[PDB]
């Protein structure tokens, strides 16, 4: 599984008062797209169109993994590995998909690096805090 | 259609609208767009084709939505499936 | 059906009833979970079919509240802030099941045993040693 969302943590003041403007809002019941346009937006979407990266700006990435790599292995295990490059781009052209782009995008990386590193980071053990510092570049 | 598609903030706003009823959160909900809308598949000639899938594993906590989201994506998707754990709802999750 | 806009003040009350139930997690935690406040509803709507009324009321609203909070109680039975948490949650744990006293290094004793796990760096092991020493030190 390459991406892995945990659920946290605790309650609090503006936390509450989201949820439950939300809860009730549905019980009273009695921006987005229209859900059919969606669910037909999709559809159209994986059917038509093949998203494609271009070799010559994108060995970026390469350096990522690397600042990512090493600078992960003083704390925790692994978990990161090359597979985990992998979703990087697969995850990214997926967002190439939703723009429709034809083609690979340094904002769809930017989109996916954050989904990925973040997936990591909320992976691990608490001194993931100490993780949390050099996310910033990431960022 | 395509002139809807050509904003940058449509990502955003599907995302929002991805899972309404549980108000969520913009993470969760994020993979789920991500691995619902699809990746390539993508065959290198002519071995191996990787995978062109995003497999998500949500990881829940009782009372977190973590139920009703997956249900949302059964309404949505083209073919969608439900096997639950076990036990079972068919389909049971075993070719026999 | 409740459109009433006092609904409004429900929010509040889930609000009200978490917060004061957040500290101690030694109390009938729970969480306490969303789906108390999506329990909250069905027991208002429960009662608006006892009394007839529609919409109801925030009164009722109450009532359900209540019955939820004495449900709940029948369970009960930076820096320095971490540490004044520490001194309240000693405190209430131990004078609900125990006076509270006894030696007091070993607050810092066991304290340094549960705050070990969240120490990134030796920095903050020396720093959570000498602030529990200095509120100690103070205290006194």
């Amino acid at each position: 599984f390459d991406i892995l969302c945990v659920v946290r943590d605790l309650v609090d003041e503006e936390a509450d008062e989201r949820l439950a403007t939300f809860v009730v809002d549905s019980h009273v019941r009695s921006s987005p797209i229209p859900q059919e346009l969606l669910m037909k937006y999709i559809h159209y979407a994986r059917t038509k169109i093949y998203p494609k990266l271009h070799q010559m700006d994108m060995d970026k990435v390469s350096r990522v993994y690397a600042d990512l790599r090493r600078e992960s292995i003083s704390t925790g295990s692994f978990p990161i590995t090359v597979r985990h490059l992998e979703s990087i781009l697969r995850i990214a052209e997926s967002f190439a998909k939703m723009r429709l782009s034809e083609f690979v995008s340094s904002y769809d990386l930017d989109r996916a690096i954050k989904v990925v590193v973040d997936s990591f980071v909320d992976a691990q053990k608490v001194s993931v805090r100490r993780q949390l510092r050099r996310s910033f570049a990431i960022y | 259609f395509r002139k809807i598609s050509r904003d940058r903030g449509i990502i955003d706003k599907i995302i929002s609208s991805m899972a309404p009823s549980i108000y969520g959160h913009r993470d969760i909900k994020t993979a789920v767009a991500c691995s619902l809308f699809g990746g390539v598949p993508k065959n290198v000639n002519g071995k191996h084709s990787i995978r062109g899938d995003i497999n998500v594993l949500l990881l829940g906590d009782p009372g977190t939505a973590k139920s009703q989201i997956l249900k949302y994506v059964e309404k949505t998707a083209h073919r969608a499936v439900f096997a639950t754990g076990q036990g079972a709802s068919a389909v049971g999750l075993t070719a026999s | 059906i409740l459109t009433k806009e006092a609904r409004s003040y429900l929010v509040e009350k889930y609000k009200e009833l978490r917060k004061d139930d957040a500290q101690g997690f030694s109390r009938s935690s729970y969480r306490i979970t969303v789906r108390q406040l999506e329990s909250m509803i069905r027991l208002s709507e429960a009662i608006a079919r006892a009394n007839c009324v529609d919409e109801i009321t925030p009164s009722f609203i109450a009532e359900a509240y209540d019955l939820l909070r004495q449900s709940i109680i029948r369970v009960d039975v930076d820096k320095y802030v971490s540490m004044m948490n520490m001194i309240v949650r000693k405190i209430a744990e131990v004078d609900r099941e125990g006076a509270e006293e006894l030696t007091a290094v070993d607050i810092v004793d066991w304290y340094l045993l549960q705050k070990e796990n969240d120490l990134g760096s030796l920095a903050e092991y020396w720093e959570e040693r000498r602030l529990a020493f200095k509120v100690i030190k103070r205290l006194v």
